[PDB]
C-alpha cells in the first residue's frame, strides 16, 4: 500500500473511533480498534520493522 | 453477545459500479445521484432480524478506484462474506469482478459466503451484461445473484437477507 494512502485511512479510522467514542456504541469501538491495530501493524511491516 | 450475531462483510468492484450507494440504501434508505468515489475505506452498521435471529451487519466499503486496490484485503480478510458489484451496463466491470473472485480464492477460505450483485438494473435500455449470463457464472463459483438496484431500491433487502441465511455461524 502506498504509504501516504496508508497513512490517510489510519486517520479515517481514526475519525469513525472519534465517533463511536463520543456516541454509545461499544462494540463498534472493539471493531473499529481492531482495523486500527491492523493498519498500524501493517504500516510497520512496510517499514521493516517485522515480517 | 450471544443473541445479537456479529456478520463482517466487505463491498468490493471497480470504481463507480454502486458499492457505497448500495451500503446507503440498505443503511439509510437514500440515494444520492451525486455521490463521491470512496477513499480508502468506508464503515457502516445495521441491525436486523433476519430467520427469526438478531444479526448486526458490519459493513466495510471499499474504493474501487485504482490507487487503493492494495488497501482492500485489510477489509475482506476476516470477512464472513464478500459483496462484489458490478455495473450490468459495462462488461468490462464484469471482468474486473472475476480478477475479484480471483484476488479472494488466493487469499481467503473456499467456505467464504460471496455475493454477485448486478447493480444499475435499473438502466434496462442499456444492458451489457446478459442476466443469463451473469447468474450462470455466480452459480459456477456457488455464489448468491441478485441484479440490483440502489436508485430504485430493487433486491437490496433480499441480497443482505441472503447472505444472513448462508453464514453459517
Ligand atoms: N442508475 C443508477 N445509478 C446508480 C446506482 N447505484 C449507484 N449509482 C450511481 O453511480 C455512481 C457511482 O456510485 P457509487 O456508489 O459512488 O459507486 P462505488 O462503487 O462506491 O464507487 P467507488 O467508491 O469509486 O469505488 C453514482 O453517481 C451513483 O449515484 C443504481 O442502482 N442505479
Ligand atoms: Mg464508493
Amino acid at each position: 500500500i502506498e504509504e501516504e494512502l496508508l497513512l490517510q485511512q489510519i486517520d479515517n479510522i481514526k475519525a469513525y473511533i472519534f465517533d463511536a467514542k463520543q456516541c454509545g456504541r461499544l462494540d463498534e469501538v472493539e471493531v473499529l480498534t481492531e482495523n486500527l491495530r491492523e493498519l498500524k501493524h501493517t504500516l510497520a511491516k512496510q517499514k521493516g520493522g517485522t515480517d | 453477545g450471544s443473541a445479537l450475531r456479529e456478520l463482517k462483510v466487505c463491498l468490493l468492484g471497480d470504481t463507480g459500479v454502486g458499492k457505497s450507494s448500495i451500503m446507503w440504501r440498505f443503511v439509510e434508505d437514500s440515494f444520492d445521484p451525486n455521490i463521491n468515489p470512496t477513499i480508502g475505506a468506508s464503515f457502516m452498521t445495521k441491525t436486523v432480524q433476519y430467520q427469526n435471529e438478531l444479526h448486526k451487519f458490519l459493513i466495510w466499503d471499499t474504493a474501487g478506484l485504482e490507487r487503493f486496490r492494495a488497501l482492500a484485503p485489510m477489509y475482506y480478510r476476516g470477512s464472513a462474506a464478500a459483496i462484489i458489484v458490478y455495473d450490468i451496463t459495462k462488461e468490462e466491470t464484469f471482468s474486473t469482478l472475476k480478477n475479484w473472485v480471483r484476488e479472494l480464492r488466493q487469499h481467503g477460505p473456499p467456505s467464504i459466503v460471496v455475493a454477485i450483485a448486478g447493480n444499475k438494473c435499473d438502466l434496462t435500455d442499456v444492458r451489457e451484461v446478459m442476466e443469463r449470463d451473469a447468474k450462470d457464472y455466480a452459480d459456477s463459483i456457488h455464489a448468491i445473484f441478485v441484479e440490483t438496484s440502489a436508485k430504485n431500491a430493487i433486491n437490496i433487502n433480499e441480497l443482505f437477507i441472503e447472505i444472513s441465511r448462508r453464514i453459517p455461524s
